[PDB]
């Protein structure tokens, strides 16, 4: 939900109630929720350097928006009952997003304010970069494992032409310890099963007679084998390829499919056993990421208020929830309530006569 | 967006934060004075200690 | 440009062109040049307009304490002969054309006032050359 | 030090508005006006001039505002400073402008008097 964050010069200490609800300066006559913002005591540090510091702070805030949006889109890419609007109810560090936003509170233990706010912004940037890189690494590894799992899933996909025979065929249909007998699985459809099974000597000579024995049946064609001399396989394939007889020289071994299936199951299980930790990691990381997001927004509000008011740091910051589709009426009201602050000059655009920021879902 | 006196108010803003900058520079200069005192006193004490030890 | 069947004409004109090139190149020098500039006898030699002298050999005019430039200022003040005045003024102009530092030196000396005085003069040719020199001084000024 | 830009009025209110919003205009308003102008150096418009300056002393502002002002319109090449000896030297240059305009007049007279000789034939 879309929240405004407005600051005022604070010429009067009764403005705390004005932030709270006060009717004489309320929004749509108490139809919109107004709330006081947490105003701590933070030093100034610099003014002439602070202009460039604020510009770089805005650039860092844009980068913060990019990285947190990437965190959100990967959270939606989590999947497994946690796709997009599924779990649209995400949690701001264990509480509701709305709950934290409306109950914003600041703590110094994250960053001692006795240090330069430039140092603090750089440390937040370092932490943000570190978690961004952690997200990149985790996403890359998990996507590679997902690709491996999907490849193994597609290994069970395709016709006899484009897929193996792991769970259809047995070892004993093939000649065992042969001298020169090569057993070829020539897939034959039911459209030509009788032709293959009764014209096999006419297909090629030098073949084992009466080896026209059916193996199994799949959903579109039938499966069978031809046992014949090694060179005669060439002639058999050459004549058979033009009578709807597909050639598939399937090789069987216990390991050749058992190991692949066992690895597929193991990879799936390990992907799930990392999926759990992935949910926990994303939760705990996005907690602090979004906390620091609001924190850097608040720092931007603070520095802008100090720059744009005067020597004392006595400003009145406040969160606000404009009533739906009455933003125009509140625009009129707030223009009337904020033009008088200067009364000399202040087109608004982003250059309002007041200090404003936004935050939304 | 300033009146005929608010321009002077913001001139005073720059002036008084320059006062705070001067105070902070003075405090850091006293810090440098303490640190310079420490290192130079230690170095001089070291040299005089060396001379007395060799003489003794 | 006029070609002829006689090999003598073509070979001799080519050979003379090369030798005359050597002659003018050897004539293009600074030693006898500075000797005559010192003596104050400034005839219109073609070496004065030789671009290569001012492209590479220009710094030679900067003698000890700019002796050549100051003595040419003195000789300009002294002599009244239009042609030597023109020659010296053109040489000074072509020298100052490339060294904007020596331009400040000349401005400090005050030769610009001498050239301004010689601008209005009975010889309009000297006036025209003085305008060219003052203009080369008006470069960035 | 303080610098006053050179602009032929035009869009002072809107441009200085954008400057007020971007830079937080805070310093004293220096006002000046020149009537009886000269034709503009690069187009030739015979347009009066008027200036309303607020110039900051911070370096980041000195560069950003310089960029914006030179981008729109100004001549920030001059930079007035505290000593008055530079001002006296510049007034010496101003008295020298007399000599320079005389030389330009001489050049114009010469270029106008040389042409008729060729034109006659």
């Amino acid at each position: 939900t879309e929240f405004w964050l407005i600051s005022a010069p604070g010429e009067k200490t009764c403005q705390q109630t004005w932030e709270k609800l006060h009717a004489a300066t309320t929004k749509n006559n108490n139809l919109a929720v107004s709330s006081k913002f947490n105003i701590p005591d933070l030093k100034v540090g610099t003014l002439d350097v602070l202009v460039g510091l604020s510009d770089e702070l805005a650039k860092l805030d844009a980068f913060v928006e990019g990285v947190v949006k990437k965190v959100a889109q990967y959270m939606a890419d989590v999947l497994e009952d946690s796709k997009d609007k599924v779990q649209e109810n995400l949690l701001a560090s264990g509480v509701d997003l709305v709950t934290y936003i409306t109950r914003f509170q600041w703590d110094m233990a994250k960053y001692p304010i006795k240090q330069s706010l430039k140092n603090i912004s750089e440390i937040i940037a370092k932490g943000v970069t570190q978690i961004d890189n952690d997200l990149k690494s985790r996403a890359s590894a998990y996507n590679n494992l997902k690709g491996n799992l999907q490849n193994l899933e597609r290994k069970n996909a395709g016709s006899l032409l484009t897929r193996s025979l792991a769970e259809i065929v047995k070892k004993d249909d093939f000649v065992l310890d042969s001298e020169y007998l090569v057993t070829l699985l020539v897939v034959v459809p039911k459209l030509n099963h009788n032709d293959w099974i009764k014209q096999y000597e006419t297909l090629a000579e030098m073949v084992v007679p009466r080896s026209s024995n059916v193996l199994s049946e799949d959903q579109d064609s039938y499966l069978c084998n031809v046992t014949l001399f090694r060179k005669a396989v060439d002639d058999f394939r050459h004549k058979a390829r033009e009578n709807k007889f597909i050639v598939r020289d399937f090789q069987y071994n216990e390991e050749e499919m058992k190991a692949d299936k066992e690895e597929m199951t193991r990879l799936s299980t390990d992907k799930k056993k990392q999926f759990g930790p992935l949910v926990r990691w994303l939760k705990v990381n996005f907690s602090e990421a979004f906390i620091a997001w609001i924190h850097i927004k608040a720092l931007r509000v603070f520095v802008e208020s100090v720059l744009r008011y005067g020597l004392p740091v006595n400003f009145q910051a406040m969160l606000l929830q404009p009533n739906k589709k009455s933003v125009k009426k509140l625009r009129e009201v707030l223009h009337e309530l904020y033009k008088h602050l200067d009364s000399s000059a202040a087109s608004q655009q982003e250059y309002y006569p007041y200090v404003y920021y936004k935050i939304d879902c | 967006a300033l009146s005929d006196a608010d321009v002077q108010k913001q001139i005073k803003h720059m002036m008084a934060f320059i006062e705070q900058e001067a105070n902070e520079k003075a405090e850091e200069i006293d810090a440098k004075a303490e640190e310079e005192f420490n290192i130079e006193k230690g170095r001089l004490v070291q040299t005089q200690r060396l001379k007395i030890m060799e003489y003794y | 440009q006029q070609k002829y069947d006689d090999e003598d004409i073509s070979e001799d004109i080519k050979f003379l062109l090369e030798k005359l090139g050597e002659s003018v190149q050897d004539l293009s020098s600074f030693d006898e040049y500075s000797s005559e500039l010192k003596s104050g006898r400034l005839e219109w030699s073609p070496v004065h307009k030789s671009e290569k002298f001012w492209r590479e050999n220009a710094v030679r005019l900067n003698e000890k304490n700019y002796e050549l430039l100051k003595i040419l200022t003195k000789l300009l003040e002294v002599s009244d002969d239009p042609q030597v005045l023109a020659v010296a003024a053109h040489d000074v102009g072509e020298y100052v054309r490339h060294y904007p530092r020596g331009k400040r030196v000349i401005e400090q000396l005050g030769g610009k006032q001498l050239v301004m005085n010689h601008m209005h003069h009975e010889d309009q040719q000297v006036r025209y050359n003085a305008l060219l020199a003052v203009q080369k001084l008006m470069v960035h000024n | 030090g303080f610098v006053a830009g050179v602009i032929n009025r035009e869009r002072i209110p809107t441009f200085e508005r954008m400057l007020w919003r971007v830079c937080r205009g805070n310093v004293f308003l220096r006002q000046a006006e020149i009537e009886n102008p000269l034709e503009d150096p690069v187009t030739g418009d015979y347009v009066h001039k008027s200036v309303f300056i607020i110039f900051f002393q911070g370096d980041q502002l000195k560069n950003r505002v310089k960029k914006i002002c030179e981008g729109f319109r100004a001549s920030l090449y001059p930079c007035p400073e505290t000593p008055q000896e530079r001002k006296e030297m510049a007034s010496g240059v101003n008295t020298r402008i007399d000599d320079l305009q005389m030389v330009l007049n001489q050049t114009e007279d010469h270029r106008q008097r040389v042409l008729q000789a060729a034109a006659k034939n």
